[PDB]
């Protein structure tokens, strides 16, 4: 079986490169962030612009939803994170404590914690309610490209330019696992699988790798795309067929069969690097977003 | 802008 994603909408409005797109857990909304310092909210099914959320003093590299789709967290070059109430547009908290750009952020499944990674080579764990830093992990010796909680929040996965992927115990902060393969390419992305048993990692040698984190073993490899410079998100597509979805530096979206590693589809139409993709939680919908020469978001829909 | 949209050399 192969998907048949087709372009349905193109969302313009960001005045600088788009950095990330995320669907809300309830599937109503798409949040996007940009180098233009803005978060934008769009309808997940029609693409109709909802609203703009502002307050960061410099560009935003990442944005992420809370479990109930009520809150966003944004990570910015102004070295802060911000917790936003989506409905009112208010900045509820400004998380200060990184000493360099913040690159990535996520909530835990409870959404009482936020995890952040920074150019200052640290991972930070913040309390959502008070906005105070709970833990500072000296995680890496280079900028941290991604951070992600597992399904129950007991585990944090982080990746860094230093070529390492590390697994941390959320409660204690000890390094439980370090993952690296035959070479040492910079790791540009990582995230847990929806069941929590695997982690998907991207390296800046045109490679996506599905890892069994307990055994410390690389289970699958996905190649054929172009990833050498940019921290490109990748996703597990589970609503239809089980796919691996990723942007690429040749301006295309790539879709692999998860088990066979075969490329099953390429999505064409962006005019710059596809830095970000997200998959809708109930419908076969992909959102993709591209860099400075393109500045748009595209929604694609398929039958499986 | 933003570090992600600038990339790594």
């Amino acid at each position: 079986v192969k998907p048949n994603y087709a372009l349905k909408f193109t969302l313009a409005g960001h005045t600088k490169a788009v950095s990330s797109v995320k669907f809300s857990p309830n599937g109503e909304w798409l949040a996007s962030s940009s180098a233009d310092k803005l978060i934008k909210i769009w309808g997940a099914y029609d693409g109709k612009f909802e609203k703009t959320i502002s307050g960061h003093k410099l560009g935003i590299s990442d944005v992420a939803w809370s479990s109930d789709s009520n809150l966003l967290v944004s990570a910015s070059d102004d070295k802060t994170l911000k917790i936003w109430d989506v409905s009112s547009g208010k900045c509820l908290k400004t998380l200060k404590g990184h000493s360099n750009y913040v690159f990535c952020c996520n909530f835990n499944p409870q959404s009482n914690l936020i995890v952040s990674g920074s150019f200052d080579e640290s991972v930070r764990i913040w309390d959502v309610k008070t906005g105070k830093c709970l833990k500072t992990l000296p995680a890496h010796s280079d900028p941290v490209s991604a951070v992600h909680f597992n399904r129950d929040g007991s585990l944090i996965v982080s990746s860094s330019y230093d070529g390492l992927c590390r697994i941390w115990d959320t409660a204690s902060g000890q390094c439980l696992k370090t993952l690296i393969d035959d070479d040492n390419p910079p790791v540009s992305f990582v995230k847990f699988s929806p069941n929590g048993k695997y982690i998907l990692a991207a390296t800046l040698d045109n490679t996506l790798k599905l890892w069994d984190y307990s055994k410390g073993k690389c289970l699958k490899t996905y190649t054929g795309h172009k990833n050498e410079k940019y921290c490109i998100f990748a996703n597990f597509s589970v609503t239809g067929g089980k796919w691996i979805v990723s942007g690429s530096e040749d301006n295309l979206v790539y879709i692999w069969n998860l088990q066979t590693k075969e490329i099953v589809q390429k999505l064409q139409g962006h005019t710059d690097v596809v830095i970000s993709t997200a998959c809708h939680p109930t419908e076969n919908i992909i959102a993709s977003a591209a860099l400075e020469n393109d500045k748009t978001i595209k929604l694609w829909k398929s039958d499986c | 802008g933003a570090a992600r949209s600038e990339g790594f050399s």
